[PDB]
């Protein structure tokens, strides 16, 4: 019961009935201790994505079954040379293959066999998302340099102008540049004003290149402040606050989730870290995600396909994927067959013939999608 | 806004008792929503949007014309004004 | 005038007040008749709700309640109304043309 | 990776030289006169109950500055210049909004499509979009006979290989080229026009191709699934794939540099020439 | 079939189906430009300002 | 004085951004809204009970999902619903044009 | 003067002297700015819808 891919629910209480979509679904084991426990046989039914593309396979070659839930472990990491999970029930063939959701890795594909895959996925990283990642740059951005030394050496020619016009029409350099400056930016300043109609004309028309530049400048400003990029900050597990994690900061949080398959990868790749995350670890999905929520937990480390959906669906539109999917522990989902059946063959050609009829765009867009898509 | 209001058709030559049969068959295919997929196969289009905005410039347009009015304006009031200093060229 | 219940919840005093109608259709049908040359007697429905087909008595038979219902037993002759244009209710009913797409 | 498309991009219509941009030229003579007009008015109200410098104070209402030392003396101009200077803040005022207003908003641009665009399911003259003969794309086509008006009417321009695709779009004699991600990502990255557009269709992947069941096939599998958690392989991309990259997004609102304010920088240098003689000629009246 | 708008003068010679879809008399014309309101300058505020 | 210019420019641009640059709002939807394909606790949306509306939704067993887990809001009559829609008993009411508009 | 200050201060105009007026204009010049920068904001606001 991986959350939207293979759903459960119980029937309306009428009839056994459900919802014509699904399929019989027990949980023929009912875990129990204190009486002998026969197995008991709860009707359930299930629905989803993954039992839709497991119905269309069955009709497209021609055979049957039945489902039947598990229940020691949930995707069988390997234990004292065993394994338990489902994997585990279909090593010791009391069942025949699985399906639902099992990331493709080594340790596995020699004790089983498998198809080939499905969809995209792999290990990535979900974080809250901050606010106003606005340049601390912003004032200096809507110009080059060209402009300002244009706008420097403007002003000492124009100040020379006024040294070669002032002395012969009808006290300059040791106040017209500083006139001259002011009247640029908006004349707080006071300053005596040269008379004369020459100097007069001059210093007018400047003044005129003052007003545009200034309007300008303020509606470019304007314009940036309103495409920002929030730039996130995180950027990929080879960053060193994922490396020096007490270290350069009042430390992160890596929560985690332990038994799955990423765990068994980080703890082959960065066992330092591995040591650091131990004590966050967060059962099941929606735990560590309201922990997410309030401040609990600084960011999240998991499967992929599950993130991207379980963004695109929660109120707040924002939760995030870290490098707008950079999804680098990469492989795909699977169905589990156990050793050498001459089925796989079929089982392979048959996905594959799915894939041609574009049918996975339709399965996709009818679940796999949400809004805050953007 | 369409206002002279009617809808298309298919024609029958009068009082063929199939009549009745093209109808309930029209009515049934408007069940199933399959005048949706039709509809979104070929009368459709881009440009699809309610509302946008281009960047309109170089203004000497009425509004400038009312704002020049209101400029106007003043010379009227000043005029208006003047007088009034000879009221008291007489007190 | 209009007469109809006052069917403000079920149990009630179910007096057929009479009382006034107007608007939209009610105009429609007013220029229908001076144009159509006969008489008429408006009054609202038992029940409240459109109508639609159900079986019933736990037997094998299904009535509509609601508007449809008192159009085919006999107690009306005309509907007049926002009613919907459907298949099932085009089985049993002619229609005329539309008038509000 | 699978299948996307890509086409041309048109380099915005990002205006500088156009200084006098939001203002109709017509319009700036108009305010040119106005102006006198109020200052004419303005010296007749004062002479009747300071008829050069009256010109200068209007001019310096307007801009902001080099002020004479004139004033009202009587009670209308009073009046009349205080309006006076609240029109010259409306201008100012409106002439910077519109400014942002073109600066801000772009073209709506419709190169955008995605693969349900009609204009990809009905096409007419002006949309060629060929793909590579003999190549997957071509069997995922055939094979889904509803896409058919689509296969047939491209049979007729498909090419030869990537190269010859690729420098075909570069002068527009087709329009839209068909291919898959990890090849023209790449190239929109490197190269410096070409763009990719909307979602993919073809969820494939690449893969390493055996004969029939030699049998260290199986044997090569697990090797490359064994490099997929040892970073090498993800250690690869940045040895080749997504190293050189052309700054590229949206429509991004651009500092501007030089290629606009000389086009009034050219305006001061004219103003200081004029003066020069305009300085003999004082003498003259003097 | 093909495209036969329904009306009066129609409706007596022949029948008619129940209809597919809206449709009538409209208008078409060019899209002009800048329709800015010749009072946007007074417009970002009130009196009581 | 460069200084001063930069702030008061800086503050009228953050101003207008704020001013013109609204919140994303996302009650919008369609129909193919996935959160009306898998309901939840917050989205009840019901409609009038043995009305053509019901009988399009049940014909549709694709919808069914949304059908039933409809069936137990169904209201009695308009001004029922939209009465409650006033005060967010509900979330989303379902009906047809000429009347909502 | 105020007025003028209000608006840009083109104008010209003498000042007045003694530190009581001198706080309280300055003051008032400070709301002049605000005022001006809003309004150019909401006016910038229109141009764009
Ligand atoms: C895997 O999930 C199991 C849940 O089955 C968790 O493990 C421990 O869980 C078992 C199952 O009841 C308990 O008997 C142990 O006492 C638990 N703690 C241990 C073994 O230290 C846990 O989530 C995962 N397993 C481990 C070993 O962490
Ligand atoms: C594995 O389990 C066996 C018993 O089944 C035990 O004797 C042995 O010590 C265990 N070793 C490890 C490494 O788990
Ligand atoms: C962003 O804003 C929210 C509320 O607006 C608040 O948590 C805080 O100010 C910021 N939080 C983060 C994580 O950026
Ligand atoms: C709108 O602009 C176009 C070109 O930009 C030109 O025909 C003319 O200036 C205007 N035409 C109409 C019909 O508004």
């Amino acid at each position: 019961e991986e959350a939207p891919f293979v759903i459960v629910e119980s029937v309306d209480p009428l009839s056994g009935t459900c919802m014509r979509n699904t399929v019989p679904c027990q949980k023929r084991i009912i875990s129990e201790n204190k009486t002998d426990e026969e197995p008991g046989y709860i009707k359930k039914c299930c629905k989803g994505f993954c039992i839709d593309i497991l119905k269309k396979i069955s009709k497209s070659v021609k055979f049957t079954y039945d489902l039947y839930l598990v229940t020691n472990g949930k995707h069988g990491k390997k234990i004292n040379g065993t394994w338990n999970g489902m994997i585990g029930e279909v090593v010791m063939k009391r069942a025949y293959m699985a399906v639902g959701s099992l990331t493709i890795n080594e340790e596995r594909s020699e004790v089983v066999d498998f198809s080939v895959p499905f969809i995209e996925t792999g290990i990535s990283v979900m974080v809250s998302r901050s606010n106003g990642t606005v340049s601390p740059s912003a004032f200096l951005e809507p110009f080059s340099a060209c402009v300002w030394v244009m706008m420097f050496v403007m002003l000492l020619i124009v100040s020379a102008v006024a040294v070669f016009v002032f002395e012969y029409f009808s006290f300059t350099i040791g106040k017209a540049i500083w006139l001259l400056w002011g009247l640029v930016f908006n004349n707080s300043v006071p300053v005596q004003n040269p008379k004369g109609t020459t100097s007069k004309i001059m210093v007018s028309v400047w003044a005129f290149f003052a007003v545009i530049f200034l309007a300008s400048y303020t509606a470019n400003l304007a314009a940036f402040m309103i495409q920002e990029e929030y730039v996130d900050q995180v950027s990929g597990l080879s960053d060193k606050k994922f490396q020096r994690p007490n270290d350069f900061s009042p430390p992160f949080r890596f929560g985690t989730v332990p038994n799955g398959s990423t765990e068994r990868n980080i703890r082959n790749n960065y066992a330092e870290m591995h040591a650091y995350m131990g004590k966050f670890n967060q059962r099941g999905v929606d735990d560590a995600l309201l922990s997410l929520k309030t401040g609990k937990l600084d960011a999240f480390i998991y499967d992929a396909a599950v993130l991207n959906y379980m963004a695109g669906r929660d109120e707040g539109c924002k939760l995030v994927t870290i490098g707008s999917g950079k999804v680098f522990a990469s492989t795909g989902y699977g169905i589990a067959i156990q050793k050498d059946s001459g089925w796989k063959r079929q089982v392979d050609l048959a996905i594959l013939q799915l894939f041609g009829d574009g049918e996975m765009e339709e399965l996709e867009a009818l679940w796999l999608t949400g809004i805050c898509h953007n | 806004k369409v206002f002279a209001s009617t809808g298309y058709g298919i024609a029958i030559q009068k009082d063929s008792g199939w009549k009745r049969q093209v109808d309930l068959a029209i009515l049934q295919l408007f069940g199933d929503g399959e005048m949706e997929e039709l509809e979104a196969l070929w009368l459709t289009g881009i440009c699809h949007n309610e509302k946008n905005e281009v960047m309109s410039s170089q203004l000497d347009i009425d509004n400038m014309a009312g704002v020049f009015y209101m400029l106007g304006a003043a010379m009227a009031l000043s005029l208006i004004t003047f007088i009034s200093e000879h009221l008291f060229y007489w007190q | 005038i209009c007469t109809g219940p006052n069917d403000t919840s079920p149990g009630s005093p179910r007096h057929t007040v009479p009382q006034c109608c107007y608007g939209f259709c009610i105009d429609l049908l007013i220029k229908l008749a001076r144009t159509m040359q006969f008489t008429y007697e408006v009054h609202l429905v038992a029940d409240g709700k459109f109508g639609t087909q159900e079986r019933v008595q736990n037997s094998n038979k299904k009535e509509w309640n609601g508007m449809m219902g008192e159009l085919l037993s006999g107690q009306a002759d005309m509907i007049v109304a926002p009613l919907t244009i459907n298949n099932e209710r085009a089985q049993y009913i002619e229609f005329s043309k539309p008038f509000k797409y | 990776q699978g299948l996307t498309i890509l086409v041309k991009k048109e380099i915005p219509r990002s205006t500088l030289d156009s200084f006098m941009q939001p203002f109709q030229s017509t319009l700036w003579l108009l305010v040119g006169l106005s102006v006198h007009v109020v200052a004419v008015m303005l010296y007749l109200l004062d002479r009747f109950s300071t008829l050069s410098s009256a010109m200068w104070f209007s001019w310096g209402v307007l801009l902001n500055s080099g002020i004479g030392e004139g004033a009202p003396r009587s009670f209308s101009a009073r009046i009349l210049g205080m309006v006076w200077a609240g029109f010259a803040m409306i201008i100012v005022a409106s002439y910077t909004a519109n400014l942002a207003a073109f600066l801000v908003l772009d073209r709506p641009e419709e190169r955008i499509t995605g693969i349900n665009d009609p204009r990809l399911r009905n096409p007419s003259d002006k949309f060629i979009y060929a793909t590579v003969k003999q190549s997957s794309v071509d069997i995922y086509f055939r094979r889904q006979v509803e896409l058919s008006t689509m296969y047939r009417h491209m049979e007729k321009h498909n090419y030869e290989s990537a190269a010859e695709a690729i420098q075909a779009v570069r002068d527009n004699k087709l329009h839209a080229f068909i291919w898959d991600s990890a090849v023209l990502e790449f190239e929109a990255s490197q190269k410096c026009d070409l763009v990719t557009t909307g979602e993919l269709f073809f969820r494939s992947g690449f893969g390493i191709g055996m004969r029939k069941d030699s049998p260290w096939k199986q044997q090569v599998s697990l090797s490359i699934l064994k490099s997929h958690e040892n970073g090498f392989m993800e250690d690869l991309d940045k040895t080749w794939v997504r190293y050189q990259e052309c700054d590229s997004r949206s429509n991004a609102p651009a500092t501007l540099t030089c290629e606009n304010m000389a086009g009034v920088f050219m305006l001061v240098a004219g103003g200081i020439v004029a003066g020069i003689f305009l300085i003999f000629i004082e003498i003259a009246y003097k």
